[PDB]
């Protein structure tokens, strides 16, 4: 079945760096756009990265562009958010979070607060 | 907590889903064909039927 | 002026006529022994004394007749009543020899047969453009029968000139002597030829009146006007097939009454003509101001948008010769060339130049808005996708 | 025999063929337009306005709902087993008031309430009792309701939709109004209870005439995600041939945080520093410069996606509204008279 | 302590998959050889049923094979006669967001619902003389995905909010709940003697549920993305899905697995909904490309295209006596193949 587990986080000193993956199965992961979710403590869900099928598109929210860089090994279903520079504010549980349909241009409910394809999140504490 | 509400909810259903009666894949499949070497001269969609009992023609 | 067979044999009609009347009101002779008068469809021998020539001057209608206008031809009686039969027991003899004489007969062959391949053209073309937005059912919409309304008036009017010209077949009878002009002028003022000439100008102005209602249609599409779907169509069908008729038969009744000769051509002193030029005008002239308000939607629609200032002109040409065939606005320049007050071989040689150009319209629809169509095109992909799976 | 049958048979289908084509006029003259948007993004008091000019109640039961969560908090200080210590060392008549409201027979809802517990809000001892009397069954949209008493104490507040969500007083899956300008008629339907998960029922609105998208530009991250959901509605493939009428509403708020204060789109948004105020820019009389760029910065934003994606199908109709504005009905109906247009002139392939 | 609980989880789903994985010793596939395929399965369009003026969402066939009512979203119920083609009802609705219709096995009520989270029932046969509102089924807190009728006063609903209903028409309150779906409930297919029904949801899983006790019995995964379609195997044994993964899959409730996979590789568009023959030989499904293909369910290959469609393919089902089928799409248009 869709199961994605997150690796990595946890306390950080400010200014460092920190390396999250998610590995997936049970999916055909070259098929898929993935992405990258927050949740800030006392706050809603806010989408930070996205990359394609492929990954010859990748997409970052206003606040990390040049920080998080995001990777895909799609020959072993593996998904990166490698973090950099990192402060206090980006302090919350990080989900990696799947595209509901293959082959498709748009992902529109990964940011939800009930969405099926999203692991459980690994805690970043900086 | 909510989620561990949740979380008490969602194993109670998983544990009645461990133990039950699991019969093999190849009974499973045997009798598979059994209804459909038994049901299909009642399928009209499988064998082509006259023109004239059709009500579509 | 221009002249040709045409105006010839229109003087040879009063010239029968003028002759004619005045051979039996023409007193006989108080005396004897006088020679025959008869008419042999080239002059009228009046009666003269046998054993002597005729002084009868040469027939005013020959074409050639400016030149020497004091020649007389020569025809000889003896007091037996010797209409001198020439070689080998033929006709009596005479001598000719006092008045004897590219073309714009020529001009008037050419340009039939272009607007001739031209209306075939646009035939076969239209028949295949027509049996395509009839077959695939998802190709019907009321603009596709507004479009296939247009395309029968098109249909329509280049088979009525195929009627026309094979009616009277003059494509052959350009160099007719003077033996066949009785069987031109009898074929001219007869009801046949004046039936086939009603319903050309029926046809042409079902043309105008359908290039017409394409424009007024979509200029409401544009003016917001959503008013009753089968109010508005059956409205459309009753002007591009219906208005015509109200200054059509109201012309072809009196061309039938005030006019005794001819096929109900432009008349010699009158204006009966005016009952059918009026009406296409006004068509014309509002079909234009359509045009240029649709022009105007175009350009403000690309002006809004982000292009570059290479291609927004070159998309705003590609619409505006797109729109040419739809609203027939070549119509308003040849309303112009065209000189209202030519008669006879003048008004024919300035129609049929405009005809062999206007008459390729049919097939340029028809391959603009049915064969290069986004719509049937893909309409045409899908129906072989399934004879694959075969 | 029983060709009788048919004759009802054919009869009956015909006494409905000439209602259906009656329903075929009024269907075709009719626009129909969905209010997306998020809830905050004064979508709610442009519908007000529209209805006026051409739900709210639930307001009464947001303030209902509040005064019970801020009264009860009162109480719970004292429930708290060591009863929490106010920083307020006098109420006032703050706290005593609120306890006075108890089981009122009904309340008027005067404005001395709020102000009372505006205050009472950050008080420390109010928080931790609050955060224990979360034990003395604590309401779940309490904080919420809290933070925005500001929000709320404006007369002229009308509840977003989050704030519907927060209380339970919507039940209708949707909610309609019809209105006709210059003689046209228009249907808008604003999405009421339903999940925040849309990639289901969004699919039912693809043959709309447009969409119109209300954003809240003085809220810049709730802007990003007005961002998202607009490139992922602009790229559904059932939503391609779709319209979207773009509302950039919140103008006089976007207006005094830019001038009044520094909080900088440059923090949330990086490329702002870099962006000039576009030649083509029509500030209106009195309009700052900065705000003036702020303005149609936030407008280029939505318009790279829709020129990034836009095949020549879907177009975009962005308006620097305000919710308050009477000129919005005139701005819907001037797109939608833009987007019938547009669809025409493809159909003869003059565009 | 919510980790502890989320771990016991694995140490509990874990021991499911090698429970199924030992049930596992020869493919269907592999048992299926000595059988002969199918053939290629050529169906033609008898009818074509217009009148409506927005897309079909949904379309139920009737038990007599006679009628059928269809929902579209320009606000209107009609029910056909697939062999006259006349309009034998026509309602006009008062929310025209309807996603879903139900042919009742009495004729005397259809059903309907949408995005105005309201189940209507409308008395088809009232002593008057004319179709109006008899009950409105309000609950849900969402959209109605699809709803299936039990008898004339209880019928069982599915809705965005995750959650299945069972309703009584008389007094108006909801009598059941089904909870445990993480995401919208999209089809749901009661078994033939109606002790069992499936759930196919956006969590790209199947749960197996009891109408009688409501606790679901087992849950069904293997498929990647939403499950838009779902249908009972006639022998109630099995039961097929379609995904948004372009994939159709033929699980079995007594294995507990998966047993066959129907998918191509030139299919890459979802599946909106799926059928059985009344023989269960041949499994039908409609795709987001406008077309239908016959699958052959004993050996997962293919039998034939019904090919015909210009929009979207919404619905589709074959009639209980087994030789018609229907489909609707959004391009207003109904289609009866045989
Ligand atoms: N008498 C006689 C006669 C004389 C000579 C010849 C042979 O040589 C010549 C010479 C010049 C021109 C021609 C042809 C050129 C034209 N066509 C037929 C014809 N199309 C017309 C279209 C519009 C109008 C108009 O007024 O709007 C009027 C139209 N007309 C003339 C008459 C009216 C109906 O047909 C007739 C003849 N042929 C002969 F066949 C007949």
């Amino acid at each position: 079945q869709v199961q994605l587990q997150e690796s990595g986080g946890g306390l950080v000193q400010p200014g460092g760096s920190l390396r999250l993956s998610c590995a997936a199965s049970g999916f055909t992961f070259s098929n898929y756009k993935m992405n990258w979710v927050r949740q800030a403590p006392g706050k809603g869900l806010e989408w930070v990265s996205d990359i394609s099928q492929s990954g010859a598109s990748i997409s970052y929210t206003g606040s990390v562009k040049g920080r998080f860089t995001i990777s895909r090994d799609n020959a072993k279903n593996t998904l990166y958010l490698q973090m950099n520079s990192l402060k206090p504010e980006d302090t919350a549980v990080y989900y990696c979070a799947r595209c509901p349909a293959p082959f498709t241009r748009d992902c529109f409910d990964v940011t939800s607060t009930t969405y099926a394809y999203r692991g459980q999140g690994t805690q970043v504490t900086v | 907590t909510a989620s561990i509400a949740q979380a008490r909810k969602l194993v109670e259903q998983l544990k009645m889903e461990a133990n039950i009666d699991r019969i093999k894949v190849s009974k499973a499949a045997a009798d598979l064909m059994a209804y459909c070497e038994a049901h299909a001269k009642e399928d009209p969609l499988l064998t082509p039927v006259p023109a004239s009992e059709n009500p579509f023609r | 002026a221009t002249v040709s067979l045409w105006e010839t044999v229109q003087k040879w009609r009063e010239y029968r006529r003028q002759c004619q009347r005045s051979l039996t009101e023409d007193p006989p002779p108080a005396t004897d022994l006088f020679c025959n008068r008869t008419f042999d469809e080239y002059a009228c021998w009046p009666d003269g004394e046998p054993g002597s020539f005729v002084n009868v001057s040469c027939p005013w209608y020959l074409p050639w007749a400016s030149s020497v206008p004091q020649g007389h031809v020569y025809r000889f009686c003896t007091a037996e009543g010797l209409w001198l039969q020439k070689d080998n027991s033929s006709l009596p003899w005479r001598d000719l020899s006092e008045c004897e004489e590219s073309s714009p007969e020529e001009q008037l062959l050419f340009l039939y047969i272009i607007y001739t391949v031209g209306y075939a053209l646009s035939f076969s073309a239209l028949v295949i453009a027509s049996a395509i937005l009839l077959g695939f059912r998802h190709l019907h919409c009321t603009r596709n029968y507004i479009h296939l309304n247009l395309f029968a008036s098109f249909i329509l009017r280049a088979l009525s000139v195929f009627i026309k010209d094979a009616a009277l077949k003059w494509m052959y009878s350009t160099a007719a002597q003077q033996h066949q002009w009785d069987g031109l002028l009898s074929y001219q003022d007869s009801l046949s030829c004046r039936l086939v000439f009603l319903l050309m100008q029926y046809c042409v102005a079902a043309n105008y009146y359908w290039l017409l209602v394409e424009g007024v249609y979509l200029y409401t599409l544009l003016a917001f006007s959503v008013f009753s779907e089968q109010w508005i169509f059956r409205l459309y069908v009753s002007i591009g097939w219906g208005v015509p008729l109200l200054f059509v038969v109201p012309w072809g009744i009196v061309k039938y009454l005030y006019e005794d000769e001819g096929c109900w051509t432009r008349n010699s002193n009158m204006n009966y003509w005016l009952i059918i030029r009026l009406p296409i005008l006004f068509a014309i002239g509002v079909n234009f101001l359509i045009f240029v308000r649709v022009i105007c939607i175009v350009v403000s629609k690309l002006k809004a948008n982000l292009m570059c200032k290479t291609d927004i002109k070159c998309r705003l040409a590609k619409s505006t010769l797109t729109l040419i065939p739809l609203l027939g606005t070549h119509e308003v320049i040849f309303a112009f060339v065209m000189d209202e007050h030519a008669r006879g071989t003048l008004r024919f040689i300035k129609l049929f130049t405009e005809l062999s150009f206007t008459s390729f319209q049919g097939l340029m629809v028809a391959i603009l808005y049915c064969f290069v169509n986004n719509e049937v095109q893909l309409e045409f992909r899908k129906s072989w996708e399934r004879w694959r799976l075969e | 025999d029983q060709r009788n049958e048919e004759k009802a048979q054919r009869e009956a289908n015909k006494k409905i063929e000439k209602q259906l084509q009656k329903d075929k006029q009024v269907y075709r003259a009719t626009h129909r337009l969905l209010l997306l948007g998020a809830g905050e993004s004064g979508k709610n008091t442009i519908v007000k306005q529209m209805r006026i000019l051409h739900k709210a109640t639930k307001v009464q039961d947001i303030k209902n709902n509040l005064k019970e969560a801020i009264e009860t908090i009162v109480a719970a200080m004292s429930n708290l087993v060591p009863p929490v210590e106010l920083a307020n060392p006098e109420n006032q008549f703050r706290v005593d008031y609120i306890l006075s409201v108890m089981n009122v027979p009904d309340f008027d809802f005067p404005p001395e309430f709020y102000e009372h517990a505006k205050a009472l809000w950050e008080d420390e001892g109010v928080r931790a009792c609050y955060e224990r009397s979360n034990e003395y069954q604590l309401i779940d949209c309490a904080q919420y309701f809290l933070d925005k008493i500001d929000v709320i104490k404006q007369a002229d507040y009308v509840p977003s939709d989050q704030d519907l969500l927060r209380c339970r007083v919507l039940t209708s899956g949707i909610f309609e109004t019809k209105f006709q300008v210059d003689k046209v008629n228009f249907h808008m339907f604003d999405v009421g209870a339903q999940r925040d998960e849309r990639r289901k029922w969004i699919q039912c609105f693809n043959d709309v005439t447009a969409i119109i998208f209300v954003v809240a530009s003085s809220s810049y991250n709730r802007l990003q995600a007005a961002l998202k959901l607009f490139d992922s509605i602009w790229n559904n493939k059932w939503l391609r041939d779709t319209s979207v009428i773009l509302f950039l509403n919140k103008q006089d708020l976007l207006a005094e945080k830019v001038l009044a204060g520094k909080s900088k789109i440059e923090d949330y948004f990086p490329e702002f520093a870099r962006y000039t105020t576009p030649e083509d820019a029509t500030p209106e009389p009195g309009e700052d410069p900065r705000v003036t760029r702020a303005k149609y910065f936030i407008r280029d934003e939505f318009l790279r996606i829709s020129t990034a994606s836009g095949d020549g199908r879907h177009y975009c109709y962005p308006h620097f509204t305000c919710a308050v504005d009477t000129e919005n009905i005139r701005r819907v109906f001037n797109d939608c008279r833009d987007i019938i247009q547009r669809m025409h002139l493809r159909q003869y392939e003059l565009l | 302590e919510l980790d502890q609980l989320r771990q016991e989880a694995e140490q509990l789903k874990n021991q499911i998959r090698d429970a199924r994985k030992a049930c596992a010793d020869a493919t269907l596939s592999q048992i299926t050889n000595n059988i002969d395929p199918v053939g290629r399965i050529q169906m033609r369009t008898r009818r074509t049923l217009r009148g409506h003026l927005a897309k079909i969402y949904a379309m139920h066939w009737g038990t007599d094979s006679r009628l059928l009512v269809s929902a579209s979203q320009d606000g209107k119920l009609i029910i056909w006669d697939s062999y006259t083609t006349n309009k034998v009802h026509a309602i006009p609705l008062r929310s025209s967001w309807v996603m879903t219709c139900a042919y009742a096995p009495s004729g005397n009520y259809v059903a309907c619902g949408g995005l105005d989270n309201i189940c209507s029932i409308y008395n088809l046969k009232t002593r008057e003389g004319n179709v109006r509102v008899s009950r409105e089924l309000a609950g849900h807190t969402g959209y109605l995905s699809c709803c299936r009728f039990l008898d004339d006063n209880q019928i069982v609903t599915s809705s965005g909010d995750t959650t299945c209903a069972l309703w009584d028409i008389e007094t108006g309150q909801q009598t059941t709940t089904f909870t445990g779906h993480t995401g919208d409930v999209m089809s749901l297919s009661l078994a033939p003697d109606t002790r069992l029904f499936v759930s196919g949801a956006c969590d790209a899983s199947a749960k197996l549920w009891d109408v009688r006790e409501g606790m679901c019995r087992q849950t069904f995964t293997g498929h990647e993305s939403d499950i838009n379609a779902i249908c009972f195997f006639p022998n109630g044994n099995a039961f097929a899905t379609g995904s948004d993964d372009a994939t159709c899959r033929l699980f079995d409730l007594r294995a507990d697995q998966e047993l066959m996979t129907y998918s191509h590789d030139n299919i890459i568009c979802g599946i909106t909904s799926v059928s059985f023959s009344k023989s269960g030989r041949l499994l039908l499904a409609g795709y987001d490309d406008f077309n239908c293909n016959v699958w052959d369910a004993l050996k997962a290959d293919r039998a034939g295209v019904l090919a015909g469609h210009d929009n979207r393919v919404s619905c589709l089902g074959v009639t209980d006596d087994g030789m018609a089928v229907a489909t609707g799409s959004w391009d207003s248009f109904l289609k009866i193949w045989n």
